[PDB]
DNA sequence: TGGCATAGATATCGCACGTCTATTATCCTCAGCGCAATCAGCTGTGACTACCT
DNA sequence: AGGTAGTCACAGCTGATTGCGCTGAGGATTAGACGTGCGATATCTATGCCA
């Protein structure tokens, strides 16, 4: 029951739809109205809800009232909504039935044994002075565009490509993602995300060994399917969504054969700018992953960056980058 | 019409098939005769508004 | 002498081999909705001072 | 002259704000016909066979 692939609801034993298709307060298409009438008339023995953490929103909560079903079951990767709207969910659906131990599943090899790391990036003096000068929400651009952070990301990408690793780089900021991907000349996916070209890029990453570095915007959380990867580099995050980026880490890194015996077969890096507010976010966020026993070893400096030539070696380039960033306020 | 909540349908004229599928072809909107001139006035107003916008 | 088979001469209809435009329901785009950390104003609480006793 | 209510100066709570996601309307987008080529096939009659 989507707006693109339309099918007759009659005789449909299992009907699959989205919350928005049921949450449309505005007038729908005429056929959509008929299908909604059919759904409302029909009583469901089973209802299944995915990504339960999005349910507590008011529009999606109204969907439960809209639909009449006997058995409702919810599945997700996390259950800590940052707006603490979870107590109501205990009766929106019901009690938490089960929660597998992440470390135990790692031991059994059902999922990859992740190697987590937080990488601190020094701030350029001009960038840091500007960051201190600004006091409002506009500070996001400056530290997300740290030349040292760019150099660290470039070095990590080079090292893992030389290791022939699946590199997926997240960047919630639209502008930062564009600049990073373009300068590194790698595919980028953001708001537009033409679905055909989106799947084209995904298949290029999956099949072409020449291209194994995909830059993805915030849409990488739940807006599409993530092919199994091994190296996940997170540059910018929402700013305290302890469950969102933890879920992103869980979805990105999957079980891979070959290195099951080793305790570190999946590699995750979180780039954080030193002396910025971003640090306060990271410690705030990865707390959830700490609840699952995951550890994050601080890597102030990366070995090998000296010999390999990287971008922004001269500060004269870096001040031009500062020009570009400040141009967008 | 939907902005003014006026029931308006397409006017199925024929069939066109570019890649092998007979998509129905419509020429304008069928509306009730009662709101014909009101709809014309609304269209004129919205045309002027979108011009200045 | 005369009945008519037997093949020379010939199209003749059927099976098979070329094009052609449509006896009927697609593919991207912009406007309309939604979600999560600041920031600021409504309201509550303490410090300072007026008035009845 | 004496103390607690009115008034002003600051604090918690919550709604508005600003990045960002999703549908609905709207404008773009080779299968019987009609023949022939080839191939199997009915088709008509010379004329000399010997009774």
């Amino acid at each position: 029951f989507t707006s693109d692939a339309k099918d007759k609801p009659i005789g449909c034993s299992v009907a699959i739809s989205t919350y928005s298709m049921l949450g449309h307060t505005t007038k729908r298409s005429w056929e959509a109205e008929r299908v909604m009438e059919w759904l409302k008339t029909q009583e469901w023995g089973l209802m299944i809800l995915d990504e339960v953490h999005t349910i507590p929103a008011k529009m999606f909560r109204r969907v439960l009232t809209i639909v009449q079903a006997h058995c409702k079951l919810g599945l997700t990767a996390t259950l800590v909504r940052e707006d603490d709207k979870i107590v109501d969910l205990n009766f929106l659906i019901g009690p938490k039935l089960y929660e597998a131990n992440w470390m135990e599943l790692q031991n059994n090899g059902y999922i990859a044994k992740v190697q987590c790391a937080e990488v601190w990036c020094p701030m350029s003096p001009e960038f840091y002075r500007e960051y201190v000068a600004i006091k409002t929400k506009k500070r996001i651009l400056l530290y997300t565009m740290n030349p040292n952070k760019f150099r660290a990301c470039q070095f990590l990408i080079k090292f893992h490509e030389r290791r022939n690793d699946k590199i997926i780089v997240f960047a919630d900021n639209v502008f930062a993602l564009k600049e990073y991907a373009i300068r590194l000349n790698k595919p980028y996916i953001y708001g537009p995300t033409s679905q055909g070209e989106r799947m084209q890029i995904l298949q290029n990453f999956k099949h072409n060994p020449k291209i194994n570095t995909i830059f993805i915007s915030k849409v990488g959380d739940t807006s599409f399917d993530l092919p199994e990867a091994n190296v996940l580099i997170q540059i910018s995050s929402h700013g305290g969504s302890r469950r969102q980026e933890a879920q992103r880490l869980g979805r990105v890194l999957r079980a891979k054969k070959g290195m099951v015996a080793e305790e570190y077969n999946a590699f995750f890096y979180s780039l954080v700018s030193q002396d910025t507010q971003e640090m306060a976010y990271s410690t705030k966020r990865q707390r959830f992953l700490v609840d699952q026993g995951y550890s994050f070893k601080v890597i102030t400096k990366l070995a090998g960056m000296e010999e390999e030539d990287l971008a922004f070696s001269t500060k004269e380039e870096q001040q031009q980058l500062l020009q570009k960033v400040l141009a967008a306020t | 019409a939907r902005k003014l909540d006026i029931d308006c349908v397409q006017a199925i004229t024929g069939f066109d098939f570019h890649g092998g599928y007979s998509h129905p072809v419509t020429d304008g909107y069928i509306v009730c005769e009662e709101f014909k001139d009101v709809l014309l006035t609304a269209w004129e107003n919205e045309q002027a508004v979108i011009e200045r916008k």
